[PDB]
């Protein structure tokens, strides 16, 4: 079963880059327990990736990743494992997992640029994936999909993709009741690599009439 | 010699007799010629008309669209190598949806001779490869030997009567570095002239195959190697 699981990871392929956006948040069935789990990693020189679903599963997954990559770095031959490989290697392995009946419990966004080709792809606990401009796990596919399919654009600017991704992360935390929010948006670029955001909070709107008094009356509500 | 006779026994002089001989086994086959350029490899091969009746056996092995290789020696030995560096390529192409890169490839390959090179009631491959490919880094060619050692190389010939076509390479390599697939071949055609005995320039004997950062590894046909001689 599920017992310390995270939420949303939404995912978007920007110019120059990739961008990644996932709340700070451990759920303990209803709880939260956790408010500082950062739920984003680099992996590698050219990826990135984000986790949802069981926070200890998505800890293994590091430590899988982490010997594949130190292993991949020590040959120094030259080559290395883009965005694609890594993420052929994680839907390898959650399937994998699945045939036994012993799944990761995470739902994977992993996404990178190599050679000036830009990658990002999604996973999910039972080996399904996509690789797509703009991805997303968890009610991020059902509230911010719709928002991230109605707005992007070829060439989204840094600026505007941060506002667009904010724009997701914020109708999440209206209406997720699992989302906190603490939360990072984490930037991957060529020649620059993976740089994390600080955790931050986001400035939230509740002051609408309609909401001051349900109905209106001067006594009733 | 008391310590000829067993894998494991290394001689005082710091000697395993058992793997120098296996190293002798492909320095008794029949020769395999193999040479490269920033991006491409050529992988021949002079193989024998023995007799008017008999014909030869295929050498030079596909590996991948990538990758090729030239057995000597043992021609039992080589298949299975040849088979398992086939296999190795077609799980990494199944786990990452990528190439395996040459460099390790021969690595891996060089660690089975070596663990057979290690424990007793084994033997060494016997068995000796011209394998090259392809890597990010372009084309490199590679010789693995029985005895887990394995090298890079611009160009190398080994099996029987190599020394005629290591003469020349040595007096030719220097230009290979940048040049045309063209050349490479037609490098390669002079090499096996030169171990050619009979000196005799057929297409018949001599086999030839290519791989390179946009060609998929692929042997000459006869008629083409044929129309090359020719010239």
């Amino acid at each position: 079963y599920p017992y310390v699981t995270g939420t949303s990871v939404i995912g978007i392929k920007y110019k120059d880059g990739i961008l990644i956006a996932a709340d700070m948040g451990g759920s303990y069935g209803s709880t939260l327990r956790y408010k500082s789990v950062e739920r984003l990693k680099g992996i590698g020189k050219h990826s990135l990736l984000g986790a949802s679903g069981e926070i200890s599963d998505f800890q293994e997954l590091l430590r899988y990743l982490d010997d594949l990559i130190l292993y991949d770095n020590m040959w120094d031959d030259g080559n290395s494992f883009g965005p694609k490989e890594v993420h052929n290697y994680l839907t390898r392995v959650m399937y994998n997992r699945r045939n036994k009946f012993n799944p990761l419990w995470n739902s994977l966004v992993l996404g990178g640029v190599k050679n000036g080709q830009k990658y990002l792809g999604t996973v999910n606990m039972i080996g399904v994936h996509y690789q797509d401009n703009h991805v997303a796990t968890g009610f991020g596919n059902h509230l911010a999909v719709p928002i991230l399919r109605d707005e992007w654009k070829e060439d989204l600017s840094f600026e505007d993709g941060v506002r667009l991704l904010e724009k997701c992360m914020r109708v999440l935390l209206y209406r997720d009741r699992s989302a906190v929010n603490k939360l990072q948006i984490a930037k991957i670029t060529e020649e620059g690599g993976v740089t994390i955001s600080p955790p931050y909070s986001l400035k939230t709107y509740w002051e609408f009439a309609a909401f001051k008094n349900p109905t209106a009356g001067a006594e009733g509500s | 010699n008391q310590y000829d006779t067993d894998v494991t026994t290394w001689s005082p002089a710091g000697r395993l007799f058992q793997v120098e001989y296996a190293m002798e086994a492909v320095k008794q086959g029949s020769a395999a010629i193999g040479l490269r350029s920033k991006t491409h490899v050529v992988l021949a091969c002079v193989n024998k008309a023995q007799s008017e009746l008999s014909s030869h056996q295929r050498k030079i092995f596909k590996v991948d669209d990538h990758i090729g290789v030239a057995i000597a020696g043992l021609t039992a030995d080589g298949r299975v190598l040849s088979r398992y560096m086939r296999s190795e390529c077609i799980n990494y192409g199944f786990t990452y949806e990528s190439s395996l890169p040459v460099g390790r490839l021969v690595v891996q390959l060089a660690d089975k001779a070596q663990v057979c090179t290690q424990r007793s009631w084994k033997r060494p491959y016997g068995v000796g490869l011209l394998v090259g490919g392809l890597d990010e880094s372009g084309a490199h060619l590679y010789y693995n030997c029985p005895s887990g050692n394995y090298f890079e190389y611009q160009a190398f010939a080994i099996g029987s009567r190599s020394q005629a076509a290591k003469t020349y390479l040595e007096r030719k390599f220097d230009t290979f570095d940048g040049a045309t697939r063209d050349e490479l071949i037609k490098h390669a055609l002079f090499s096996i002239k030169e171990t050619l005995q009979g000196e005799k320039l057929t297409s018949s004997v001599c086999t030839i195959s290519v791989v390179g950062v946009g060609e998929p590894f692929q042997t000459l046909d006869q008629q083409m190697v044929q129309d090359l001689i020719n010239s």
